[PDB]
């Protein structure tokens, strides 16, 4: 009988386009179809749990109050409460969750040259910094197709020493060094609250970067007005 | 084989980058920017106003032109002004065509 | 507004990495730089990666400064590996300037 | 080292062991590209 109330993440409200306001109760007694009420100030209760634990070898009966509601509902930030009606514990379990901006400086870095010299692999990170709070969605774009979650890893956000309010999150894209040599445009896509389009598109490739040679060519032309 | 990143017409800049393909070796191939910017060298500071003096200082902010009174005329657009005309006591203001082949009746 | 240098560390299997930042050959305060906790890469489950982030003023970065990043780990041959960058740490950036009076 | 090796530009790091070093060891790097600081060539064609 675990007392836990977890809210969804702002990365999930765009990745899945759905929200679930749940009372995470695990290690419950082996009683099927328990009555768990997760009601807000308005009074609506979540739907009964389906496709969830009913009998497990570890006896961790996970009774979760999952229900598909509007994504804008939790954006409005109504207060949600948990009410537990269980036969083993007559006393109900009560817990309440609630929610309390800077432009996300999502800026992109090229791979180091020593990665190229080693010829083992190449790494690209999107330095997602200067954003508050930690809720952020990081996704990778290449060849016009979303990369599988296996290939990339996004770290948990950490407090920034320079700005206590603003946080930073880093996510590396590890690819074969032969792949980066050919142009795949390695597009970086992010989502954050204090952002106009909800998407900022950043791009790094081999075409754009610090160049080895600069030929700036000017002609002291007299025939003007034709360019 | 070159990607034209930015082609601003008034500054007449051509921001384009090319990569020279190296031989069969570890990658040290040269990345270049093929920027080719052209000066009018005789246009005036206020491009719309014909009565301006010669401009000598041409300021080319390369980061700015990627994303300010502009330097050279564009044949696609019209840079036109109004000039007074007199037949006698009366004064009439008539729009003039500063450059040909741009505002020609088509 | 600032200059941020990312110290990318990959390949430590015991998952216990310690990173400092030294400027001008002297150690820096722990407040300025922050090091993330290790977590494994998907390519190599055995290996782990961690990042050290230092934020410094851009004007100080314009002046030639070392900002050496050093990583301490058991599996290193000397147990300490130090890497450095600079404003001109990259390729010499050959020019090919052309001016025409035609 | 051989002359041809230096043209290939391996790192050749140098380490020193000492008590007075706060890290007890420090590293330096020298390559073929450690010099040649921004060499330019300008063509004036008529
Ligand atoms: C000098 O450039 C300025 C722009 O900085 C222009 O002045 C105005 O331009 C608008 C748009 O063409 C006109 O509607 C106004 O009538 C102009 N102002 C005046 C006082 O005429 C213009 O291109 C140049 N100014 C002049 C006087 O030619
Ligand atoms: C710049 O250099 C490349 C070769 O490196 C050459 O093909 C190109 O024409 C040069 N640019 C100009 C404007 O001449
Ligand atoms: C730049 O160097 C190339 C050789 O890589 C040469 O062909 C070209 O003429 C040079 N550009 C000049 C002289 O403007
Ligand atoms: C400029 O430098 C390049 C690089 O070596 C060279 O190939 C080119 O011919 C040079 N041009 C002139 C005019 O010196």
């Amino acid at each position: 009988i675990r007392v836990f109330a977890i809210p969804p993440s702002f990365a999930s409200i765009f990745l899945t386009k759905s929200t679930k306001l749940t009372c995470l109760v695990t290690d419950l007694t082996t009683y099927d179809s328990v009555t768990i009420s997760w009601t807000r100030q308005n009074g609506e209760a979540v739907k009964t749990h389906t496709n969830i634990s009913e009998s497990h070898p570890n006896a961790t009966f996970s009774a979760v109050g999952e229900a598909s509601i509007c994504e804008d509902d939790w954006n409005s930030g109504e207060r949600f409460t948990c009410t537990v009606t269980h036969t083993d514990l007559p006393s109900p379990l009560k817990q309440t969750i609630s929610r309390p901006l800077h432009r996300p400086d999502v800026y992109l870095l090229p791979p180091a040259r020593e990665q190229l010299n080693l010829r083992e692999s190449a790494t690209i990170t999107c330095l997602v910094t200067g954003f508050s709070p930690a809720d952020v969605f990081v996704q990778w774009m290449q060849r016009g197709q979303p990369l599988s979650p296996e290939k990339y890893v996004t770290s948990a956000p950490m407090p920034e020493p320079q700005a206590p309010g603003r946080y930073f999150a880093h996510s590396i894209l590890t690819v074969s060094e032969e792949e980066w040599n050919t142009g795949e445009t390695y597009t970086c896509v992010v989502a954050h609250e204090a952002l106009p389009n909800r998407v900022t598109e950043r791009t790094v490739d081999k075409s754009t970067g610090k160049p080895t040679l600069y030929n700036v060519s000017l002609v002291m032309s007299d025939t003007a007005g034709t360019c | 084989e070159r990607i034209v990143l930015v082609d601003n017409k008034c500054k007449c800049a051509r921001i384009t980058s090319r990569i020279i393909r190296s031989s069969e070796d570890p990658n040290e191939d040269i990345v270049e920017r093929n920027i080719r910017i052209i000066v009018p060298l005789n246009n005036r500071e206020n491009i719309s106003d014909p009565t301006s003096p010669l401009r000598t200082r041409f300021v080319y902010h390369l980061s700015d032109l990627c994303k300010e009174t502009c330097y050279t005329y564009d044949r696609n657009k019209c840079y036109t002004a109004v000039v007074p005309l007199v037949y006698g006591g009366e004064t009439k203001m008539v729009e003039t065509a500063l450059t040909p082949d741009a505002c020609y009746p088509d």
